[PDB]
């Protein structure tokens, strides 16, 4: 049990305790994600108004 | 925020009075449309349902819709009759003669533009429309026929705003024509497609529960109708007062409905009581669980259920009423899907009901609402097998074949319940 | 009321709990996986301790302790009594033992055996030999140094075993049952031969399958306490009490005081009680060794409904009350 | 001094922002109309407490913070509220209709329609730090807002300040605290979707917040208030090394570096003690505060560390404590309690303290105490709340219950097998980290 990198400061202090050693998407991908999910959305509300206008 | 109200058809106007005197009682509005309440509140999300007119006035979100007058005037004349904006009554002079047909197709048509008008008007007012509830009858030609006509125009025009309903299934116990099993096999139909959310209230529940439970030997429209304006008041709580839930019409819809064509609902009240008397919690808790509180004339035993809601109103331990929940879900284990976790929400709302230390509202989406669905279809096939009074609907310009149609639709409704059943 | 669900349908002992929650009128089976239940019968392996205890208003008891497989699988009771200073790698009632896999000590093992009586047994071979045993291994297992001068029961000349069955609830309180049972070899002892497993292993289905004249002098080759207790009062002019369940007892307190803070249930979200099966062999010094601990034992037929009913009173009712065949070992 | 930015998304997120921001205030001496008295220097400086406070001309310190919803009412209880002259209006972002528990609707319906106007509102924060260091974002899991607008924020922010550090707070659902039957759905499709994209994060269950109101409060009913001034304790005590003068934890990439050797097991477990009813009290010692953070009940996920292995270990104290006393309750509990950790990573404790005593809002629920700690490990034991969470997860998901409302949002069903793939890759870290293997 060691005591190591001890600071101490007015405000408090900090230290170790060793006990034992051991033994991305850019904005094109996004936008497309969210426009696919859009068009989507278009595709079903255009199948509804269709249907509504059968 | 706001919802815009329809009531269309005698019965769908008789509710629909009674539940804004309800509502305007619980918020503090007279019959002159000024508030006198007492507390902020009855005015915190007043907005939800009523505009504030000029002179602090304020004035029901709603359209008043009928192919006659008689009805409509009985409301200009009833209780709080002077509330309604009076350009919001539309209304023809034909009637639709108890035919979806009429309703949906021939009178109904001359009159759905001019009700369009004015649900176009009150939604371009809105700071931002939740949807729309219509009270209506299934059994009948204006409520039934002209009420599903409505409810397609307005999706059209505004496709993605929350559509609820209130519909009264017929029962032959309390009839008025033999047709009923067809209108509202016709409008069902209507209602899977087009609804996000249908409270089913069945006139045989309702009659039953006047009759056994209440002691009114002799049951009226208006006893009825005393249930359900009292019903609606309680699953709109969760709209129309501050809770801490933060419930719209959208997340209404999205926790009890699994499956988009299962979105049919049991309600139920209690107390029913033939009283001063105080109700305990378990009291309360046991009613509303009980088959003989709910308004759907189908047994819950004989199906489980996909999602509750359990509302609650008034002061009371909000310990009790989880003891309580937990062990009415204890004795009804067999009758919950295990695969909805969490699947019984609890509510509680500290504004009682007029009249009532408390209450509870029960809204159940149960399997077992095959039933009712299957007794519509049975009266349905009865008649139609033989084709009978079917010259009523011909002589609109309607086919058989729609009829085939619907009642085939119906069935794979009920099929679908049966599906889930036995998951 | 009090629900229950039953997720191992081969438990002999649950089969006979279940039957009785059942005929109290307050108890309810669910289906396997219904969340909302009060007691769990679990299974055996892969149970999912992570999911209980998370039902609101749900108390939750389920019939294993989570981590009392330390003590109940064989390499990891050595490790165990090996690792804990309550035990010690000292400890003078486990015969020495090794792990060793085809962390491992087979090092260890060979240095006491050149250092030698010289029969161990790996676990089955029983030898003399070490070449033949770690090969035999190749073809994870523990060697231990098998008790070449075990108590022979008279007439006979015949090894036995005794089997304690230990029941721990949901506050660690530690229940030997009153009644335990010798599981006894019917064929005689023969230190000559340990090919002939017959009468070197005293397991009931080695003697219902191998052993000729199997049932001979006791039935079902089980003896009970009152008798082997009137055996060694007539031969050795002790009791049973004082020759060995003394040791019984401190043997059992030692193993479950070692391993309750790693599993004990005070203080957590869920419950665990568990019924354990303690093996001891005694020599013929009346010193009584430790030879494994059984986490989900099987009960002599006579001794069910006692036990079972006692299971109910102690661990289930005693945490879901309705409208001593135990000792109770202080710790 | 490096600046740090407060993003609070949501109902949860908003909620509890309030409740930190005022403990804050409370903590450094900022009056609600965001007068500081004690800071000598008008209209700027460099102290630790400008990481989260700016200042103008007048002396007001406002917050470096933003406020995000779908519709208005949570945060126009901001806007009216105690602390209302802190903010600026830029600062403050609603919509107008919410994400009604969706996911979908959060992240691609209206998320798309708001993501824009977010960003250059967090730009304008951003534009006034001499040396940004990173994003400290607070929602729920089971919200359509704070699971699908956060996850789609987290994307851009990984887009727009590539090298900056995100720490997460991240309210787990639970029954006991009003839910929506779908939160499972919602808390799986976001994890999945921000996982690369969060540095650390620290989960809050519900269950556990709402088990220490009962327990330690003694409050039979806890509200919102109750949950979040409970939390907001716990947050302060994870971000007070960044807001004091301190040597442990001073920026967010010491929290990774600290307790998060493997990128996708940055869910480190906090455990705060003492919780002490204000309506009592006997002083309870560094020994005995120390012992009580590997009590479960203590916990903000309930989970068994003793069932588990710990990769790294922080004990931030406030208060009265010394290293002598910390050093004498570590011996102590290491000889009494289960605590393994894996073979590669030193058996230690890194451990910080604060002299300042918690502070607690007056009137509040909490007792003021002489010293407090808030333990940060990262153990495989937290696997048992994903576990819990997969499961539920998987009964609705076989009958596809639901799901119909996520797809009429836009999304593919196969968004959800794919963030379910994820959850089980990574349930096997966690496994293959913290099991010795059991005998057959
Ligand atoms: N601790 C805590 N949990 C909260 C709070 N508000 C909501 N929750 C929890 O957060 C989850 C619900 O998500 P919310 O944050 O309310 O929803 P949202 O992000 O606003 O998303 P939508 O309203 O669906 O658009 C549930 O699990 C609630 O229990 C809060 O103030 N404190
Ligand atoms: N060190 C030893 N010395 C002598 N005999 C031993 C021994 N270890 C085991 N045995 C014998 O082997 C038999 C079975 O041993 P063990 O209990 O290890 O296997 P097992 O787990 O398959 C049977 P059970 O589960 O019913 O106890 C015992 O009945 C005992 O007679
Ligand atoms: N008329 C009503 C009223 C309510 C309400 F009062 F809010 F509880 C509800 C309901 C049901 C529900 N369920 C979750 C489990 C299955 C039923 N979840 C919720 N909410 C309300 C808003 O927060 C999310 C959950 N709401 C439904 N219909
Ligand atoms: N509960 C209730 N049911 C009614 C009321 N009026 C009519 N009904 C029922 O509604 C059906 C008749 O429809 P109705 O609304 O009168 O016809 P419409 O005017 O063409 O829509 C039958 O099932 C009647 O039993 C009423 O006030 N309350
Ligand atoms: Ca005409
Ligand atoms: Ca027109
Ligand atoms: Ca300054
Ligand atoms: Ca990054
Ligand atoms: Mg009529
Ligand atoms: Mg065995
Ligand atoms: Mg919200």
């Amino acid at each position: 049990m060691e005591v190591i990198e001890l600071n101490k400061c007015t405000s408090g202090q900090s230290f170790e305790v060793i006990l034992k050693p051991p033994s991305d998407p850019s904005l094109e991908e996004i936008q497309k994600k969210l426009e696919a999910a859009e068009e989507r959305r278009k595709y079903q509300e255009a199948e509804l108004l269709k249907h509504l206008a059968e | 925020r706001e919802i815009v109200h329809i009531q269309a058809g005698q019965c769908g106007n008789q509710i629909g009075a009674k539940f804004w005197e309800v509502i305007s009682d619980e918020h503090g509005i007279d019959p002159t449309g000024s508030y006198h309440g007492d507390s902020d509140l009855q005015l915190e999300r007043i907005n939800v349902y009523y505009n504030e007119a000029t002179g602090n006035k304020y004035v029901p979100r709603a359209i008043l819709v009928d192919l006659e007058p008689g009805t409509m005037d009985s409301v200009r004349s009833g209780p709080f009759g002077q509330i309604f904006r009076p350009d919001n009554f539309v209304f023809g002079q034909s009637g639709a003669g108890n035919n979806w047909a009429k309703g949906h197709y021939t009178e109904g048509a001359e009159l759905v533009d001019s009700v369009l008008d004015v649900v176009r008007k009150e939604s371009e007012s809105c700071d931002c429309l939740q949807g729309f509830q219509l009270t209506h009858s299934l059994g009948g030609g204006t409520g039934s026929g002209m009420g599903t006509l409505l409810i397609s125009k307005i999706r059209e025009e505004y496709p993605d705003r929350i559509m609820n309903t209130f519909s009264v299934m017929p029962s032959p116990k309390v009839s008025d024509t033999v047709v009923e099993p067809y209108n509202a096999t016709l409008s069902v139909h209507q209602l899977v497609e087009n609804t996000d959310e249908t409270y089913c209230i069945d006139n045989e529940a309702l009659y039953d529960i006047c009759f056994r439970t209440l002691k009114l030997t002799t049951p009226t429209y208006g006893d009825l109708n005393h249930l359900v304006s009292a019903t609606m008041s309680g699953v709109t709580t969760c709209l129309r007062f501050p809770g801490q839930l933060n419930a719209d019409l959208r997340k209404l819809a999205v926790n009890m409905v699994p499956f988009p064509r299962l979105h049919f609902f049991m309600p139920g009240f209690a107390p029913l009581t033939s009283q001063y008397r105080a109700l305990t919690v378990p009291e309360l808790t046991q009613q509303m669980f009980d088959s003989k509180n709910m308004m759907a004339a189908c047994d819950p035993r004989h199906g489980r259920y996909l999602t509750v809601a359990a509302i609650f109103r008034g002061r009371m331990s909000m310990k009790e009423v989880d003891e309580q929940m937990l062990n009415v879900q204890n004795k009804n284990s067999s009758y919950f899907v295990e695969w909805i976790p969490n699947n019984v929400k609890t509510a509680v709302c500290d504004i009682p009901p007029r009249g009532l230390k408390m209450s509870a509202t029960f809204i159940g989406n149960s399997t077992a609402i095959q039933e009712l669905f299957k007794r519509i279809s049975e009266q349905f096939t009865a008649m139609f097998r033989r084709k009978a009074f079917l010259h009523w609907y011909t002589g609109e310009g309607m086919d058989e074949m729609e009829f085939t149609e619907a009642e085939s639709n119906m069935n794979d409704l009920v099929s679908e319940y049966q599906q889930y059943q036995d998951a | 009321m009090y629900t229950f669900v039953v997720r191992d349908e081969n438990s002999s002992v649950y089969a006979e709990v279940s039957r009785l929650l059942l005929a109290t009128g307050q108890w309810k089976r669910l289906r396997k996986d219904n969340p909302r239940f009060n007691l769990m019968l679990g299974e055996r392996n892969r149970l999912p301790f992570g999911r209980l205890g998370h039902e609101p208003g749900l108390v939750q008891l389920v019939n294993y302790y989570r981590g009392a497989d330390k003590l109940c699988r064989k390499a990891s009771l050595v490790k165990l009594i090996k690792t804990s200073p309550e035990l010690s790698e000292s400890c003078t009632w486990f015969p020495e033992s090794y792990v060793i896999y085809p962390t491992d000590e087979r090092e260890v093992f060979l240095a006491a055996y050149n250092r030698r009586g010289n029969v161990w047994i790996a676990k089955i071979l029983i030898s003399s030999e070490a070449s033949e045993l770690l090969d035999f291994i190749d073809e994870v297992h523990v060697i231990q140094k098998y008790l070449e001068k075990p108590l022979l029961l008279e007439p006979g000349h015949r090894k036995f075993d005794i089997r304690s069955w230990v029941l721990v609830d949901h506050l660690y309180n530690i229940y030997l049952y009153r009644e335990g049972v010798l599981r006894t070899s019917s064929e005689p002892y023969n230190s000559a031969n340990f090919q002939d497993k017959t009468c070197h292993l005293t397991n009931h289905c080695i003697q219902k399958e191998y052993s000729k004249n199997y049932g001979r002098y006791e039935e079902g080759n089980e003896m009970f306490f009152e008798e082997f207790n009137q055996y060694l009062m007539d031969a050795l002019n002790t009791t049973l009490e004082n020759s060995i369940l003394l040791q019984i007892k401190h043997i059992i307190r030692s193993c479950l005081m070692c391993i309750e803070p790693a599993i004990s249930t005070k203080h957590l979200h869920y419950q665990s009680f568990q019924l354990f099966g303690f093996d001891f062999m005694v020599d013929e010094e009346l010193k009584v060794w430790l030879i494994e601990v059984n986490g989900a034992p099987a009960c002599a037929q006579k001794l069910y409904a006692e036990l079972c009913q006692g299971i109910v009173d102690v661990a289930i009712s005693s945490v879901f009350p309705l409208a001593s065949i135990f000792i109770k070992l202080h710790h | 001094m490096r600046e740090c930015i407060s993003i609070h998304v949501g109902q949860a997120g908003v909620q509890i922002g309030n409740a930190c921001w005022e403990l804050y205030c409370l903590e450094h001496g900022i009056q609600p109309d965001g007068q500081m008295p004690s800071d000598k220097t008008i209209g700027g400086g460099d102290d630790s407490f400008n990481t989260f406070f700016s200042e103008t001309g007048a002396g007001k310190h406002v917050p470096r913070a933003v406020f995000v919803d779908l519709e208005p009412t949570v945060i126009d209880e901001v806007r009216t509220g105690t602390y209302r002259q802190l903010f600026h209006p830029e600062q403050l972002i609603t919509g107008k209709e919410d994400a009604a528990n969706n996911y979908a609707r959060g992240h691609y319906t209206i998320g798309k329609e708001i993501i824009d106007l977010v960003l250059d509102r967090i730009r304008k924060l951003a534009d006034q730090c001499t040396g940004l260091q990173g994003f400290l974002v607070f929602h729920s899991f089971g919200g359509g807002t704070g699971s699908g607008f956060t996850s789609l924020l987290m994307e851009r922010l990984s887009v727009d300040y590539g090298k900056k550090s995100k720490l997460e707070f991240s309210i787990y659902p639970a029954p006991q605290v009003s839910t929506a039957v779908v939160e499972p759905y919602n808390s799986i499709l976001t994890t999945h979707t921000t996982l690369e994209h969060s540095d650390c994060a620290f989960m809050v269950d519900n269950e556990a917040i709402y088990d220490i109101c009962r327990r330690n409060l003694d409050i039979e009913r806890p509200t919102y208030t109750n949950l979040n001034r409970l939390i907001s304790q716990i947050v302060s005590s994870i971000t007070a090394s960044l807001r004091f003068d301190g040597a442990l934890n001073v920026d967010l990439t010491e929290f990774q570096t600290n307790l998060v050797p493997y990128p996708r097991i940055h869910f480190p477990l906090a455990t705060y003690a003492p919780v002490i009813s204000a309506e009592k009290h006997e002083q309870l010692s560094v020994a005995e505060i120390t012992n009580a953070c590997f009590e479960p009940a203590n916990q903000m996920v309930k989970c068994d560390p003793r069932h588990g292995k710990y990769m790294a270990c922080c004990l931030l104290y406030r208060g009265d404590v010394v290293p002598k006393d910390v050093n004498a309750a570590i011996a102590t509990i290491k000889t009494k309690r289960s605590i393994q950790f894996v073979d590669w990573c030193p058996t230690g404790f890194k451990v910080g303290i604060n002299y300042q005593p918690p502070t607690v809002v007056p009137g509040g629920d909490l007792a003021k105490v002489q010293r407090a700690v808030c333990m940060l490990s990262n153990t495989t034991a937290i696997a048992e709340a994903w576990a819990r969470l997969d499961h539920k997860f998987d009964l609705m998901y076989a009958k596809r219950a639901f799901v119909h409302w996520y797809v009429g949002e836009g999304m593919e069903e196969g968004e959800f097998s794919e963030a379910r793939e994820d959850m089980a890759a990574l349930e096997k870290d966690y496994e293959e980290v913290g099991v010795d293997s059991v005998e057959g």
